């Protein structure tokens, strides 16, 4: 009957602070170890820090990227852990779980001071951290190449600069041209803003006499882009 | 960064197979390991020399030795497609803890696929911005897992790329793509640059120069 | 209430006087 529940999470100016809590019932609260860990979104597991118990004195451990920065902390007869992060960067953005850690230590073959491990975990809650700013992206033209492609058939493309926030939708030739389109999805960069490419396959005979546009949109900037793609010269 | 794990293994249904932790503390200590699906709560499967949790099915047994730890799975189920995460102390004697990178384990729907990948170099429009991007896109590959590794000339490259999370596309086969950003300068006085997609332990180089 | 790390480096201390011995 073991319950964690995290709370706290929301957008946040890439210079602010947040205050993070975590609820716990269904065991011993005032002895356990209590971890925060972090995930940015589609990537890993990222260990914050760790509050340690009575007899530790609450001693309070924190990786290098968040020393002085973020602060771990706990109030014992309501079951609460919290975590106050101060200045905050894009690199802090995540799901951040809290976790009941044990302690483990192999008298014969351990060696100090052994380690923790996260018996369970709340589901999390979500921070993004982001200096929300509407922009528009920049289209660029990717020239034909038949390099990688099937005979006959040439790879042409746009791609769709660092705009924010998401979508942007994109067509070819005011969408008469379907087949063969690939439009992948975006990539969010470490400066917060996304890009993404676009391409089509087509006949290599139709390079001198078929156009090919690329039709950009983004609404949030109210921003329309019409790319022509033309073969290098 | 201290502890290394596979990007991606695979496994036939009912096979058996062994994900790996690397460390130079997995000599003094001992891993904890992870399940994580999209969307749920990390599950704690195996820690320290022989400890698995009430739950955790007999099939999920770790080990360790050297600098390494093991996770093997005898029996792979369909639900045991997922991420796995080793941790440990990040160095001997730390108080601190750190995670590995991260293993997806594919259990195997389909057969195998490799990528198929474009390179695109910098426009001459976007290098006339005083700009310069380089675009390596990368489809219909399975299992979901690639690497992908730039060069500038020969040596590699580790600043300015983005490279996103292989994802679904609509043909259940993955998509994902890689950008080098240079500064026009950086691209105008390399020979060349090439983008190395690794995937299930085959590799493919593709290499674009200044016109 | 004891100290896990003083407690690790005492049982650590421990087995090494044992090895030795």
């Amino acid at each position: 009957e073991v319950q964690l529940v995290e709370s706290g999470g929301g957008l946040v100016k890439p210079g602010g602070s947040l205050r993070l809590s975590c609820s716990a019932s269904g065991f011993d609260f005032d002895n356990a170890w209590m971890t925060w860990v972090r995930q940015p979104p589609g990537k890993g597991l990222e260990w914050v820090g760790r509050i340690t118990g009575p007899g530790e004195g609450w001693s309070v451990d924190y990786a290098a990227p968040v020393e002085g920065r973020f602060t771990i902390s706990r109030l014992n007869s309501i079951n609460f852990l919290y975590l106050e992060m101060n200045n905050l960067r894009m690199e802090d953005s995540g799901l951040y779980f809290c976790a009941r850690t044990g302690k483990y230590y192999d008298f014969w073959s351990g060696y100090p001071p052994g380690e923790e491990y996260f018996q369970d975990w709340g589901r999390g809650t979500l921070v993004t951290v982001s200096s929300a700013s509407t922009k528009g992206p920049s289209v660029f033209p990717l020239a034909p190449s038949s390099k990688s492609t099937s005979g006959g058939t040439a790879a042409l493309g746009c791609l769709v600069k660092d705009y924010f926030p998401e979508p942007v939708t994109v067509s070819w030739n005011s969408g008469a041209l379907t087949s063969g389109v690939h439009t992948f999805p975006a990539v969010l960069q470490s400066s917060g803003l996304y890009s993404l490419s676009s391409v089509v396959t087509v006949p290599s005979s139709s390079l001198g006499t078929q156009t090919y546009i690329c039709n950009v949109n983004h609404k949030p900037s109210n921003t329309k882009v019409d790319k022509r793609v033309e073969p290098k010269s | 960064y201290e502890l290394t794990q596979e990007t991606g293994v695979s496994v036939a249904l009912g096979r058996t197979v062994t994900i790996t932790c690397r460390g130079d503390s997995l000599r003094s200590h001992y891993a904890s390991w992870y399940q994580k699906k999209p969307g749920q709560a990390p599950i704690l499967l195996f820690y320290g020399k022989n400890n698995r949790p009430s739950g955790v099915p007999d099939r999920f047994s770790g080990s360790a030795s050297g600098n390494r730890a093991s996770l093997t799975i005898s029996g792979a189920q369909a639900e045991d497609d997922a991420e796995y995460y080793c941790s440990s102390r990040d160095k001997s004697g730390s108080r601190l803890s750190v995670f590995g990178g991260g293993t997806k384990l594919t259990v195997l729907s389909q057969p195998k696929a490799a990528p198929s990948v474009t390179l695109f170099p910098p426009s001459s429009e976007e290098l006339q911005a005083n700009k310069a991007t380089l675009v390596c896109l990368i489809s219909d590959f399975y299992p979901g897992a690639v690497t992908v590794a730039w060069k500038a000339d020969s040596s590699p490259v580790k600043a300015g790329v983005e490279t996103t999370t292989p994802s679904k596309q609509s043909n259940n086969k993955y998509a994902a793509s890689s950008y080098l950003s240079l500064t026009p300068e950086q691209w105008k006085s390399h020979r060349s640059y090439s983008c190395q997609v690794t995937h299930e332990g085959s590799t493919v180089e593709k290499t674009v120069a200044p016109t | 209430l004891w100290n896990w790390f003083n407690i690790t480096n005492w049982l650590w201390y421990i087995k090494l006087f044992i090895m030795i011995v």
